[PDB]
């Protein structure tokens, strides 16, 4: 709700543009009813995970609605925000229940295949090195070829 | 600095019973008696940190943020902790965790001990659907129970080698193979008819429980088939002989 | 490193504290030269790209140690970047090229195990139906309920 | 707004042309069959695009 909205503020602006808040175009996506009830929906219920806020720029205007799905709009500078805790509470940890995933104006599967290739993968080696892993290595290399062979 | 003392021991023993309730114990975790020990083992942690915050140490801890202004700090504590949900669990785990018909099917992989060890799962998840267990959780005793009676069975067969018995032993072995499957599909059904006991006295929260049974009937049937081919066999040798 | 420095001056007190600006225990982890080189690797060197922080409470007294690795313990504030990006370039921001996360201070291994659970396993299934993928996820959930089973 | 429209356009033609024509056999993903298949159809696509 309002803590989604701040916590989208402070962090969507900083990875969707080069940092700040939320713009008028922001602003005005998060203030929107049914946006502002999929925010209480996403800071409230465990079901609801991913937060998607986007800074779009259509042929270069600054005019965006938020909502609970996520699309691939024109320019959709989309960012979501999935949680890790079941509500964002105001003295529990919120953020560091959540986390940060930045998405594409443009359609997500290069982006994708690059997070699938080198913060995926990566990550799973870098665990495997501090150590199903194995399957999900190969698993993960299979997507991301199939991926590239998909947005190619 | 001692009331954000005080708030920061209500968050970490929040954080701590909220770790404690997170390894949750269930019958998927080994057979139907490793799903009840880790119940067990989870109702202990809960209890433990509900100790922990009700102790009098704990209490002046979170007095003293109260006072202090750590209201937030207190409430994020409780939240996470889930100490009540905690020793309820434990409660009602208590008296579903201790009965073993699982181990006692798994030890005893013959006709008599497979269906004596699936009887056995069958009245764990009764008493358990009679106590605070689940519903689920009696169903899931009797899975287990069901399938450490046919992981017996196959060890069993493997000790004696009943695939490559003779006639009579190989005769023997396939029956007994397919009684111990039987008797794990029924000690599964009965931990199941168990479990429908406890989701009917729980109609608003247990939607229901599964199937279970073992997890053989196939062996029993490829045995029975060995059997009925070996008696084939011979009839065709005096066949011949004739 | 400036916009490195700039994220984790306001997003993680927003995020591993309770929110707001830093507090004392950001500002002597990032006082300790070790923060202050984890960054500066991060920044300049494209073969490193990890680092750690946190503000923790200790029975209170603050001591934390900023590495450049990814780190984590209990009842501690942590907070690492997952660097899709090996380096940072200068015309985009230092931050935007490691997406910054602060821990839980719940126990890391339940964590963890949602944290796979539904969240590299849930975005390998988000581009899987934007467009293997099943394969990683499967192993992802069984490496949690393993994890589970274990501590359990 | 036609001209940006055109624009937009020819952009998501010219994306649906690449994807069709660039659908080959991975580097290590399948055997000889699959890449093969791959490259024909890539090169369907190609021809189409």
């Amino acid at each position: 709700v309002s803590v989604l909205q701040k916590h989208l503020r402070k962090l969507v602006p900083l990875l969707l543009e080069d940092g700040g808040e939320a713009p008028a175009a922001l602003e005005a996506a998060l203030e929107e009813k049914s946006a502002l009830e999929q925010m209480r929906k996403f800071l409230s219920d465990p079901q609801v995970h991913t937060v998607l806020v986007e800074r779009s720029t259509l042929k270069e205007f600054i005019s965006y609605n938020i909502n609970i799905d996520i699309h691939y709009g024109v320019k959709s500078n989309s960012l979501a925000f999935i949680k890790r805790t079941p509500v964002i509470d105001a003295d529990k940890p919120v953020s560091s229940q959540l986390r940060v995933l930045t998405l594409s104006e443009d359609s997500p599967y290069e982006t994708l295949h690059s997070f699938i290739s080198n913060a995926v993968a990566p990550f799973f080696k870098s665990y495997i090195r501090e150590s199903m892993a194995p399957s999900v290595e190969k698993k993960i290399a299979e997507l991301e070829m199939g991926l590239l062979h998909l947005q190619q | 600095t001692f009331l954000n003392q005080l708030q920061s021991g209500v968050n970490r023993w929040i954080r701590e019973i909220q770790k404690v309730t997170k390894l949750d114990r269930d019958p998927a975790s080994g057979t139907a008696l490793q799903e009840i020990s880790f119940w067990l083992n989870l109702e202990r942690a809960l209890y433990r940190i509900q100790e922990k915050r009700e102790s009098p140490e704990v209490l002046l801890t979170l007095d003293i943020l109260k006072h202090g202004k750590r209201f937030h700090a207190t409430v994020s504590f409780d939240t996470d902790t889930g100490l009540k949900q905690a020793l309820e669990t434990v409660n009602d785990y208590n008296p579903l965790m201790k009965d073993f018909p699982l181990n006692d099917l798994l030890s005893a992989t013959e006709l008599d001990k497979i269906r004596q060890a699936l009887v056995a799962i069958f009245t764990h998840l009764r008493k358990i659907r009679n106590t605070k267990y689940p519903i689920q959780r009696a169903l899931r005793l009797v899975e287990a129970i069901s399938r450490d009676l046919s992981s017996q069975l196959l060890k069993v067969l493997g000790t004696r080698k009943l695939m490559h018995v003779a006639y009579e032993e190989f005769e023997k072995v396939m029956v007994a193979c397919f009684e111990v499957f039987q008797t794990w599909d029924d000690e599964y059904e009965k931990l199941q008819v168990l479990l429908r006991d406890i989701v009917k006295r729980k109609r608003e929260e247990n939607l229901k429980m599964v199937w279970r049974i073992n997890p053989h009937r196939k062996l029993q049937a490829r045995l029975d088939q060995m059997r009925k081919f070996r008696r084939q066999h011979e009839q065709l040798r005096a066949v011949i002989v004739r």
